[PDB]
């Protein structure tokens, strides 16, 4: 969508080639040295690097097999994925120290359920994937004992401790019952009643929030608490609020000051922002 | 606590919703509620109890209709926490909303002109109303108040208007209205708002009819529907108010023995008031029955109203020139009814019935054939007639034969076409 | 667009699930009084699965018949799309509508009810004084 194909007259001189997703063996190869060289932060952990990059390989696979675009236009997967997912991996095992086979793939498992999880849309595909990541680990990972995989929460949050470690269901429902009290005392006077779903959300939106990403876009009805839930996770990790206010007589140079304004505030100042805005943002596509 | 869920989930949930719409939803809530043994009234009225006598009266006085559902929406329109939009095909309910609020200094407005957004806080300052027209092109700006967002700090109301920031002065209410029926409006703007339908429906307009004729054929009847409808409050409070007379009364005298007969008549008075309304209370079941039925009668007629007035819309299909509106089909309706040469002394109530019948099919066809093409004159009787036959009783609904007169006549059946008879052409065959 | 729904991590924040609406109820209701020690308990009417007791008490009845209005709304939203159309869409904001119009509607009946309640026995109280002036 959005793309114009270009006239004979111009293709002429330019040859074009087509660079399509790296094959199975170009993947496991390509980030099977990225696993080598994470996990040498660890050297306990070095020579399950091989099998553990072949398992997000080969999830991958399906993951790629299943959500085609013709489903939903969101189901795209790309090595960017597996970036994140090493990366996000990375994230995680940087200030820990001293790791068994077990905190990693739990953390693996994790990170599966956070990239090829939470963007779909019905339940049988949600408890497809899960069985999958969990059969994959048992397949490259039999050995290991079923204590890791079958955790129903798996939810991380450094909020509690000090770091990056996983925590219970319960203990963190009555930490952000707190926070929220905090949250709704200033500003947002409306109450705010948390349950499973919520509480999943701000999880997501604050491990986007803590990585060195550039953006978070959320999808789902109206009202059904997107805004609100930006707005207090900002709050929690000190991020500040821009919300464009657009009208009628709008104009793409406002957007485009208002993007350096953010952009200064970010950058010049170390000020960490988080901009928010919704379609009645977005008029045109420049 | 049942009677308020039902309440709540009508002038909540049940907007945008047509007349049988919101009559179903209604009773799958009850039915649900009886299934849950939550202890709500019985055939319990929303127009009522939501709102007494004087908000009626006042609505009616304000160039409000009398239709059923015309009364539901004033009743959203006077109960709304997310600020309602109109839609109306006419102008009743603007003309409504302006009368009711003329007090409050209502202003017009719409999103077309460049000066929405000066009236629109000059209105929020003063704590103005504004009305708001065209609807089909929103506003953005419109959010932060619809989500109705408060920065309250420093011990006062504020809000915040693109880069502008105004103070939100209360007893402001704002109404978006609208004038096509047919429009889909974003999911962003269709949470923000209370939707408010005014558009006539088949039922809307079928309960209107039934309205109108029980009140010209039988005003017994109607005055008996009349008295149910009040006995859940208005009688009530009738009854508190004459109580109330009656204590200041006796505070006032004392309780004299020589005011006694002036106190024993007002006394014996409110004895019989009481038991009028206990009279009606111990009546309640059996006038329902007779009403019922009594519609029952009528509901015929009714449904063929709705019926032809609706070919009429569709006859703009055939021709341009045929447009017709509500209001002719209402003006035939009125002439029917009381403009009658063949009611002048008729007094049996189903031969009254079956003359309005038939005298309405009539008049109904020669006002709509007086402005129409020659050609058409006969396809207009069909449609007529076709409806006669499905108000008739006694009579098959002949539904495989009209379709194949129709459209049943073009099917695929060329194979085995024998010429049959000399007589018989290939077409004809 | 492909390109957008690639370069960011998406999150289907989807419509509010039936424990969700239950516990959204059960929260925003707790003011209210609701407590019927005489409510009997009916069969059938699943709407919650996870009902907080087996059998249900008046308040855990009234928000299970709130989500099954709910509930209702959507059904009657699909059916009126499957035979023809023009339907709005109906979102949990619309839930928290119905809920704030309940709980306010609520209270103002039952604050009308009691204050004619103690109409009625002040005025019990009046005339059983009147009545004794008579008998002096
Ligand atoms: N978990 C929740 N509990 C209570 N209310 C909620 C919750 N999530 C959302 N809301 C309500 O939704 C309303 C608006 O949500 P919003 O952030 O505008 O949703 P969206 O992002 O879909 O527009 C808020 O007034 C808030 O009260």
């Amino acid at each position: 969508p959005g793309r114009k194909p270009l006239s004979h007259r111009f293709l002429r001189h330019v040859p074009v080639v087509y660079v399509d997703y790296p094959g199975p063996a170009s993947l496991t190869q390509i980030y099977g040295t990225f696993n080598r060289a994470m996990l040498r932060l660890i050297p306990s952990l070095r020579t399950y690097a091989e099998p553990l990059t072949a398992a997000m390989v080969e999830f991958y696979t399906m993951s790629q097999e299943r959500f085609t675009q013709d489903t939903q236009p969101h189901y795209i997967y790309s090595p960017r994925e597996m970036t994140r997912w090493v990366r996000g991996i990375f994230e995680a095992l940087r200030p820990l120290e001293t790791l068994p086979v077990e905190g990693l793939i739990r953390i693996w498992a994790h990170e599966a359920l956070r990239l090829f999880q939470d963007r779909l849309v019905e339940d049988e595909e949600r408890r497809w994937t899960d069985e999958n990541i969990d059969t994959v680990a048992l397949k490259h990972f039999p050995n290991i004992d079923r204590e890791k995989a079958m955790s129903r929460p798996i939810l991380y949050s450094n909020w509690l401790s000090k770091d990056y470690i996983p925590v219970d269901q319960e203990e963190l429902r009555d930490y952000v019952k707190a926070r929220l009290k905090v949250f709704y005392e200033e500003e947002l006077d409306v109450p705010l009643v948390l349950f499973n779903e919520v509480l999943d959300h701000v999880l997501r939106i604050d491990r986007i929030f803590r990585q060195p990403q550039g953006h978070l876009l959320l999808i789902g009805v109206s009202g059904a608490g997107k805004t609100t839930l930006s707005r207090f996770v900002a709050w929690m990790n000190g991020l500040s609020v821009y919300q464009i206010k657009v009208h009628r007589k709008y104009t793409g140079e406002d957007f485009d000051e208002d993007l350096r304004t953010v952009l200064r505030r970010s950058g010049c100042k170390n000020e960490k922002i988080a901009f928010i805005m919704d379609e009645s943002n977005v008029l045109d596509s420049g | 606590a049942g009677d308020c869920l039902l309440s709540a989930a009508f002038i909540a949930y049940a907007g945008y919703f047509d007349q049988q719409m919101r009559q179903n939803l209604f009773t799958t809530w009850s039915h649900h509620l009886q299934q849950a043994n939550i202890q709500f009234r019985t055939d319990i009225a929303r127009t009522e109890y939501l709102s007494n006598a004087d908000e009626r009266l006042r609505w009616q006085a304000s160039s409000l209709p009398a239709d059923d559902l015309c009364t539901e929406n004033a009743i959203m329109l006077k109960r709304f926490n997310r600020y309602p939009l109109i839609i109306d095909p006419s102008g009743q309910a603007t003309e409504f909303i302006m009368n009711e609020y003329k007090d409050r200094k209502i202003t017009r407005t719409s999103f077309l002109d460049d000066a929405f957004r000066k009236n629109l806080e000059s209105a929020l300052r003063f704590g103005n109303p504004l009305l708001v027209q065209d609807v089909e092109s929103y506003d953005p700006v419109l959010n932060p108040v619809l989500n109705r967002e408060v920065r309250r700090t420093g011990g006062r109301v504020l809000i915040t208007l693109g880069d502008q920031d105004i103070d939100l002065s209360p007893s402001f209410v704002i109404f978006l209205s609208t004038r096509d029926p047919t429009v889909e409006f974003p999911p962003d703007l269709c949470s923000r708002v209370t939707f408010v339908n005014f558009t006539v429906t088949r039922s809307s307009l079928q309960s209107q009819c039934l309205n109108e004729v029980l009140k010209a054929e039988r005003p017994d009847v109607d005055e008996k529907r009349s008295d149910l409808l009040k006995l859940q409050g208005e009688f009530q409070l009738r009854l508190r108010q004459l109580e109330k007379s009656l204590l200041q009364a006796l505070n006032e005298v004392k309780g004299r023995i020589l005011d006694d007969d002036t106190i024993i008549t007002t006394l014996e008075n409110l004895k019989r008031e009481a038991a009028e309304v206990t009279r009606k209370v111990e009546e309640t079941d059996i006038v329902m029955q007779e009403v019922e039925t009594v519609s029952q009668q009528y509901l015929p007629l009714s449904t063929a109203c709705s019926s032809i007035y609706f070919t009429m819309e569709s006859l703009k299909q055939i021709h341009f020139l045929y447009q017709y509106s509500l209001q002719f089909f209402l003006d035939i309706y009125h002439n029917v009814l009381y403009e009658n040469p063949n009611l002048k002394g008729v007094t049996d109530h189903t031969q009254r019935l079956s003359i309005i019948t038939k005298d309405l099919f009539q008049v109904a066809f020669n006002r709509v054939a007086r402005g129409m093409l020659h050609q058409d004159h006969i396809t207009f009787a069909m449609l007529l007639a076709r409806i006669k036959l499905k108000g008739t009783v006694g009579e098959p609904t002949y539904d495989a034969e009209f379709q194949h007169f129709l459209r049943g006549n073009e099917i695929v059946l060329s194979a085995g076409s024998t010429p049959r008879i000399q007589g018989l052409t290939v077409e004809q065959a | 667009s492909p390109a957008l729904f690639n370069r960011c991590v998406l999150n289907w924040f989807g419509d509010w699930s039936t424990e969700a609406l239950y516990q959204v109820g059960k929260e925003f209701t707790s003011k209210m009084d609701l407590e019927k020690p005489n409510y009997i308990v009916p069969d059938y009417m699943p709407v919650v699965y996870d009902k907080l007791p087996q059998p249900p008490s008046h308040r855990e009845a009234i928000v299970n018949s709130c989500v099954f209005v709910h509930q209702t709304l959507h059904q009657a939203n699909a059916r009126l799309a499957k035979r023809g159309g023009r339907t709005m869409a109906i979102t949990p904001r619309h839930y928290l509508d119905f809920i704030n119009h309940y709980a306010n509607l609520f209270h103002e009946k039952r604050s009308e009810l009691e204050e004619q309640q103690m109409h009625l026995n002040v005025g019990l109280r009046k005339i059983k004084e009147t009545v004794d002036q008579v008998e002096e």
